[PDB]
């Protein structure tokens, strides 16, 4: 059998820590809960190994590299998550028990704390990312994460050090309202997902698309899957609201499920076509594509990250499967999750679906992050550390805000706040037919620059669909406010006899025949 | 009040500041709270009959609001050394408290249970609020006894049923409190055919805070449209030290004629009172937590080893706005109250004192844990225990503002009652209107008979009263909406239902 186990840690020098979905847990007992304990994972998630290795290979790299760390090696710390707290956390808090010691004190303070790692490459998920942040914000460990994109983990304010890579939905929710902007729409219908990662990127999209001027007209939410039922009833509600709101845009930032659903019901009731200004989350999702009949829902066109591809993992994802096969080779290393023989007991059929993944770079980069901000704090030069004492993960913290870091020639930068500085792309669904192929309309850099000429556009003769609010219109109609947000409003014009009073009233008022009015009449006139 | 030795331990979470935790804005309401905990646990032992020794003993370590949420945890579930071991299988472990009990904020909540689910050593809640702390699956260990929020957007609408508001405001804050609150209330009205009428997110500021340039933009906006638009029922979803400023310039506006459903959060609080002319504003509501208070609450309110916990100046602000608390009957305190007689009730059966002597044997937090999800004994004249999904049914409640420094500076005005999901004992309330009328807040005025009430704009709540053509009667018996031509010989004429 294939022996990962053995392999899943080295002593190294600083040890840094890892939170990655090894395996994922089963949906049996994690409702009963009647002894305290963490349920075992026994099962194996592909694409959590995937990373796993990406982080061998990462801190494998930097060890061979000479510049990096002279005279200095990292350990790894692999332990599983589940995509559980109650199964992720206990891993956290021997990340912090001590040199050797398997007991963590409660002191006061954290000063003459000595911790066993120095950062914790934080958790895929971004509620594991909650969960681990408030629990290392006490203890000052840098946690450069690579799945999260929570706009909540940004500020020195509950997660002083979450260095995280993946750029918030800060980032993409900007470049989406200034793709509103530039064309024109502003009467936009803003659609998320019900769980929480749709909660907040409507939250913030409230916020920034009333900073640009474009006023929702329905902010709801679109339950995902489960089993649905009401929740079929509540997606069947929600576009019937956004069919009657007169709508052509509705920015849909919900879970890969969630816009498989809402897919599937529109499809099943003919919902009239619009554009759906996509997240990173389905712009590239074979879920959402596969339904038939889907390619009549208007243009998708969204904003999906620009991350470099990250080669050769493949090859060593290849090396290492045939690698741990020798008898002698890890028996010898011989002499954290996925341990069990089953569980070590994967081959290279069982793994190899994702290889070519965009967060084996964000694995990749958070180890480069930490690497770069242990030579910054270590005052190591070429071939030589004065390495007077050991560094406490608060030492990094200090010179890990405000880090620049050269990693696959890219280089990226920690911003204050903790996030990465990467642009995006604007990825357009065009339809050859059964298959929605995605290319380059317009790049996002803070300004969005699209490329107008390359949308189909669907209705007839491609004209953009037009979406407008009447924000401040002519002194002869009068006012109807519209909207989420009473920003803008619909104008209306005055009826035969009605004289509108005040330019501030909701209708316009009749008078007696002793004056003539015809419509658009504010004061009835003899 | 800060520490007491017993047999067996039990801790508290308090929020005695906000905005070392002495460095931070004093709040008096943690100190209340606190107090409210330790008039529980004092009768508890004064009462033989409850736990013949055994005694507990409270560790109180202030949580400063949302700041200091995770090291009071660590230091709790940790041996006397200070020195928690980790091992994979917790059932054997020897924990000095045995159930941290009241946790205020539900941010700080969250944290405390995502710490404690490894452990599965309880924690119950006096004021979390979030309806995520319902599903038992990732927070096993979260008992809570005040009802979700869930029950009191639930009491809010069946408020504006009651008085008859299909036409309504509400204004969220921009932390989970609010938008998840807002969410759920938005939900809510949409199947009792209440209809917002605009969201607003109310600008995250500090009373210390001296305001900006492009938030006081924000706010002036924001009270323009309030001013604006018909709708007179505003319902603001905030933490108390967020409203200050915008109820600032909301008074600055004139803006005189409202109705502002407060939530649960500032409720009760008495900082914005002090504000003393927000009569003008308009008759203020909430939805609160009433009970009873503690018999003898009064003697421990006027009486004379872990990081932030201890206050400074919070004895003092209490005995100073005694007048208000006194006379307001706090009632959030009987949640902490109901909590720690769970917890003590939970304990006391498990050692098993039948009314004669307690068997100290081993206890572990798991063990409470399953002894405190089923307690049923009545405390104060209430049964206290909890439904599946860990919540207790205490009575929601709302309170209209009195001014009068005299007394009851909070009316119970309306009961909910939570299993029973309605509402109940609406006393006359005093309204800002001319003739204490009732403040109507609708879209447009119900359309008469021989009129169509055709739709017009967004929402159901909206609608011109076309009168269809002669010929046509208004179908009530089937349609509303549209109006339909009487057949046979009769033949209707402008309006006029009742076709000849």
């Amino acid at each position: 059998p294939l022996c990962l186990s053995q392999q899943l840690r080295m002593k190294g020098d600083y040890v840094l820590g890892g939170l990655f979905p090894l395996g994922e847990a089963e949906e049996a007992g994690l409702r009963s809960r009647t002894r305290p304990s963490s349920p075992v994972c026994t099962r194996f998630s592909s694409n959590g190994l995937l990373w796993a290795l990406a982080m061998k290979m990462a801190v494998e790299e930097i060890n061979n590299k000479s510049d990096l760390l002279p005279g200095l090696r990292l350990g790894y710390d692999l332990f599983d998550t589940c995509s559980e707290p109650v199964v992720a956390m206990k891993p956290s808090l021997m990340f912090l028990a001590k040199a050797g010691s398997r007991d963590i004190a409660a002191y006061c303070n954290y000063t003459q704390y000595q911790p066993r790692v120095l950062a914790v490459i934080g958790p895929h998920s971004s509620e594991l990312a909650m969960v681990t942040g408030k629990f290392f914000s006490f203890f000052l460990m840098p946690q450069v994460s690579y799945g999260a994109s929570m706009e909540l983990l940004s500020a020195r304010e509950t997660f002083p050090s979450f260095f995280r890579t993946v750029p918030s939905d800060r980032v993409q929710l900007t470049a989406a309202a200034e793709l509103l902007q530039e064309f024109g729409w502003n009467w936009v219908a803003a659609l998320g997902s019900d769980d929480e990662y749709g909660r907040q990127g409507l939250s913030i999209f409230s916020a920034l698309a009333a900073a640009r001027g474009i006023c929702i007209a329905h902010e709801g939410l679109v339950p995902l899957p489960r089993a649905d039922d009401s929740r079929l009833g509540k997606v069947q509600d929600v576009l019937h609201q956004v069919n009657q709101s007169s709508v052509q845009v509705v920015l849909l930032f919900a879970s890969v499920h969630a816009a498989h659903a809402l897919f599937n019901y529109s499809i099943s009731s003919r919902l009239s076509p619009k554009v759906w200004v996509a997240s990173e989350a389905w712009l590239t999702s074979d879920l959402v594509m596969g339904l038939p009949g889907m390619a009549q829902m208007g243009t998708v066109l969204g904003f999906l990250q620009r991350g470099a591809q990250l080669h050769e993992f493949p090859q060593y994802v290849k090396t290492h499967l045939a690698l741990a096969t020798d008898p002698a080779f890890c028996s010898a290393l011989g002499e954290v999750g996925q341990r069990c023989p089953q569980c070590d007991c994967i081959t290279l059929q069982n793994v190899s679906a994702g290889l070519n993944h965009h967060q084996t770079f964000s694995v990749y980069a958070a180890v480069y992050s930490v690497a770069q901000a242990l030579h910054n704090t270590l005052q190591c030069n070429a071939s030589g550390c004065p390495a007077q004492d050991p560094v406490k993960p608060w030492q990094l913290l200090e010179n890990m805000y405000n880090l620049t870091f050269h990693v696959g020639g890219l280089p990226l930068r920690f911003d204050s706040s903790g996030n990465v500085d990467m642009e995006y792309d604007l990825k357009l669904w065009v339809w050859q037919g059964s298959v929605p192929r995605l290319h380059d309309v317009g790049r996002f850099n803070g300004s969005l620059r699209t490329e107008r000429l390359k949308i189909r556009w669907h209705t007839s003769d491609n004209q953009k669909p037009v979406s407008r609010c009447s924000r401040q219109c002519q002194e002869g109609q009068v006012r109807r406010v519209k909207g989420f947000h009473s920003c803008c409003y619909d104008c209306v014009d005055c009826e035969a006899g009605s004289y509108r009073q005040n330019p501030d009233d909701i209708a316009c008022t009749f008078c007696g025949q002793d004056e003539w009015s015809p419509e658009r009449s504010t004061r009835c006139f003899r | 009040d800060f520490y007491l030795p017993g047999d067996y331990l039990l801790g508290g979470l308090f929020s005695l500041h906000a905005n070392m935790c002495k460095e931070y804005e004093v709040k008096v309401i943690g100190y209340n709270l606190m107090q409210a905990m330790r008039f529980a646990v004092e009768e508890i032992n004064n009462d033989s009959s409850l736990l013949p020794g055994v005694l507990l003993g409270y560790e109180i370590v202030d949580v400063c609001y949302i700041s200091n949420n995770v090291q009071p945890v660590l230091y709790f579930l940790a041996h006397e050394d200070n020195l928690l071991p980790i091992q994979e299988d917790y059932s054997n472990y020897i924990s000095r408290v045995v159930a941290v009990i009241g946790p205020d904020n539900s941010e700080s909540v969250m944290t405390v249970a995502n710490f404690l689910s490894l452990f599965l050593l309880p924690q119950i809640t006096y004021s979390a609020i979030s309806d995520e702390l319902r599903d038992k699956v990732r927070f096993p260990a979260l008992l809570r006894t005040t009802p979700s929020a869930d029950h009191h957007i639930e009491a809010m609408v069946q408020l504006m049923l009651h008085f008859r508001w299909n036409w309504i405001i509400v204004l969220v804050s921009s932390d989970t409190y609010g938008r998840d609150n807002g969410q759920l209330l938005g939900e809510r009205v949409a199947r009792r055919d209440i209809c917002i009428a605009f969201q607003e997110t109310l600008p995250t500021l500090q009373p210390n805070q001296n305001m900006t340039s492009e938030e006081r933009q924000r706010l002036v906006t924001i009270v323009d449209k309030l001013q604006q638009s018909t709708a007179r029922v505003v319902v603001v979803f905030s933490p108390d030290l967020t409203l200050y400023h915008f109820f600032n310039e909301v008074l600055r506006q004139n803006f005189t004629g409202a109705v502002w459903i407060a939530s649960e959060s500032w409720a009760i609080d008495p900082v914005l009172h002090n504000l003393t002319e927000l009569r003008h504003l308009g008759t203020f509501l909430g939805i609160t937590i009433q009970s009873v208070p503690i018999p003898g609450f009064s003697e421990f309110r006027e009486w004379g080893y872990t990081c932030n916990q201890e206050c400074d100046n919070c004895l003092n602000a209490t005995l100073s706005f005694n007048t208000i608390l006194r006379l307001s009957g706090e009632r959030v305190v009987y949640s902490v109250y109901s909590a720690v007689y769970a917890v003590a009730h939970a304990l006391h059966s498990l050692l098993g004192c039948d009314k004669s002597t307690c068997t100290k044997r081993v206890v572990y937090p798991w063990q409470l844990l399953e002894e405190i999800w089923k307690v049923n004994f009545t405390l104060l004249d209430h049964q206290i225990f909890f439904d599946p999904q860990g919540d207790v049914a205490l009575h929601l409640e709302i309170v209209q503002w009195q001014w009068d420094r005299s007394q009851n500076p909070f009316q119970s005005v309306a009961s909910y009652y939570p299993l029973q999901r309605q509402l109940k004992n609406i006393q006359d309330i005093s309204w800002h209107t001319i003739n204490n009328t009732i403040p109507m807040s609708m879209c447009s005025k119900r359309c008469q008979s021989g009129q169509k009430k055709k739709p017009v704009g967004i929402h159901v709540c909206c609608f011109e009263c076309i009168d269809c053509l002669p010929g046509t009667f208004l179908n009530h018996t089937e349609d509303e909406y549209e109006c339909q031509a009487c057949p046979n010989n009769e033949w209707s004429y402008q309006s006029e239902t009742s076709c000849f």
